[PDB]
């Protein structure tokens, strides 16, 4: 029988996941009433993300979509730009575009990436230092990434903070016109930013996109604009909700909290241990099956939703010992936060290191910071992006 | 929202 997965999934995923993960390495569930499976144990993982039976193709993600509602044409740019990037996308073509966003950086936009990341978390700090109580996510966590992102790419200061909330509002629609048409809004944005790099080159990674080459190929306008929509969302509240969920394990943890303050050799781990123990991201994208595969010995159909739990695979006892037990002196290498195979997650360095400033700077600023309420009293986001609706927190 | 659904998830 096919277990139904609700808010209660949602918000408090692990226990779901101790559970299933015990019966089978795969389940068979139903998630917002559409059947599927769902990768649970980490070999089982690894090789799902490894095997070339699962496919990225919204559009039949689309045509199977229709059928579990019995319901059965010009694509706006906002629809087109929600699938057309990297993870939307199997080889050769995904292997195309990879291989031509990657020429985009350039080694001086690298390099200005920690000094930049830095001055942004000084001036964040400046900027609630004095406070008795803040919300560590709406003060730190999410601009951040929002600034460190936007600078990376090119959006200009003054239009940074509406191209969050359009972000935040993409991330909280219902209904498809809804969301297509806050699409419409960024693509058309977007397309105007495009328009103005390639009259102007600058600095940033827009320039360097639009310049990208393969011989005579080069990323189109269809392209330009899904890559740098993807570039700018998949870091923003991924990495704004690590910073979140890291900092709350901490504070639930004094005494690795102050060890951490006392010891930054231990930085590099904690950042590691955030990412295996309570990672933004306990699910990766929908992929679909075109034929029948074998993951973990159960079979999947052809025409199936395979969904592979990261986050599960990171708390599997047969990987990591004492999963459920948040221990930033564990050996957490090998976790599947970031992903594995040819979709491993290409920020992944960017978001270790945005992270590791951002943890070290708040506990050399706020000795003594700590939960401003009780832990009853913190709620997790109806998302599928794990989160927290606010980090209240005492600076002292 | 990043393989064409609402539902968050990009
Ligand atoms: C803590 C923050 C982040 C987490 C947890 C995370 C996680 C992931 C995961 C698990 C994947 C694989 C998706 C799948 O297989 O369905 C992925 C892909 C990707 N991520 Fe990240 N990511 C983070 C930050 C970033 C940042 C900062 C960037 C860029 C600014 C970024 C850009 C990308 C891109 C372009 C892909 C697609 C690569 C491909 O499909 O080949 N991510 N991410």
């Amino acid at each position: 029988t096919p277990e139904v997965l609700g808010e209660d999934f949602i918000r408090d995923p692990y226990p779901v996941y101790a559970r299933l993960r015990e019966r089978a390495p795969v389940a068979h569930v139903v998630l917002g009433g559409a059947p599927m499976w769902l990768v649970l144990r980490h070999e089982a993982a690894r090789a799902a993300l490894t095997d070339p039976g699962l496919h990225k193709d919204p559009e039949r993600c689309a045509r199977l979509a229709a059928r579990h509602a019995g319901v059965d044409a010009e694509k706006s740019p906002g629809q087109r730009m929600l699938v057309e990037h990297m993870l939307g996308m199997d080889p050769p073509h995904h292997t195309r575009l990879r291989k031509l966003v990657a020429k985009a950086f350039t080694a001086r936009q690298i390099q200005a990436l920690r000094p930049r990341i830095e001055h942004t978390v000084g001036a964040l700090l400046d900027g609630i230092a004095g406070q008795g109580e803040v919300d560590l996510l709406k003060a730190f966590a999410f601009p951040l990434p929002l600034t460190v992102i936007s600078e990376m790419i090119g959006v200009p200061q003054a239009d940074q903070a509406a191209f969050g909330a359009w972000s935040n509002a993409l991330t909280v629609a219902v209904q498809p016109q809804e969301m297509h048409g806050i699409a419409d809004r960024m693509a058309e944005y977007l397309t105007g930013l495009i328009a103005a790099k390639r009259a102007a080159p600058d600095d940033d990674l827009i320039s360097g996109l639009i310049q990208a080459r393969d011989h005579e190929d080069r990323l189109s306008e269809n392209e330009l604009v899904s890559m740098v929509f993807q570039l700018l969302v998949a870091g923003y509240e991924t990495t704004a909700h690590l910073i979140g969920n890291g900092m709350l394990a901490l504070l639930r943890h004094p005494d690795q909290l102050a060890a951490l303050r006392a010891d930054r050799s231990l930085l590099r781990g904690a950042v590691e241990e955030i990412s295996r123990y309570d990672n933004s991201l306990h699910l990766n994208t929908l992929s679909v099956t075109s034929e029948p595969v074998r993951i973990g010995g159960v079979r999947i159909p052809a025409d199936a939703f395979v969904i592979v739990s990261l986050g599960a695979a990171n708390h599997d006892p047969e990987r990591f010992e004492d999963p459920e037990r948040f221990d930033i002196r564990r050996e957490a290498g090998g976790h599947l936060a970031f992903g594995h195979g040819i979709h491993h997650c290409m920020g992944a360095p960017l978001a270790r290191l945005q992270t590791e400033i951002a943890v070290g700077a708040l506990l050399d600023r706020f000795p003594r910071i700590e939960l401003a309420v009780a832990p009853a009293e913190l709620r997790r986001e109806m998302n599928l992006t794990r989160g927290l609706e606010s980090l209240p927190v005492r600076l002292g | 929202t990043x393989e064409g659904f609402p539902x968050g998830y990009x």
